[PDB]
């Protein structure tokens, strides 16, 4: 899960735009 | 854009901006 990376470390569109379904 | 630590609702606060309310699945695991 991306949460395991974003909640412990640091995230931006470069990580989060992988969640989008649209 | 800011590189930041985010859990759940904060992580969706980036997700919702990154996906621009078009749509997403914030679920931590598929199954």
């Amino acid at each position: 899960g991306i949460v395991e990376q974003c909640c412990t470390s640091i995230c931006s569109l470069y990580q989060l735009e992988n969640y989008c379904n649209s | 854009f800011v590189k930041q630590h985010l859990c759940g609702s904060h992580l969706v606060e980036a997700l919702y901006l990154v996906c621009g309310e078009r749509g997403f699945f914030y679920t931590p695991k598929t199954r």
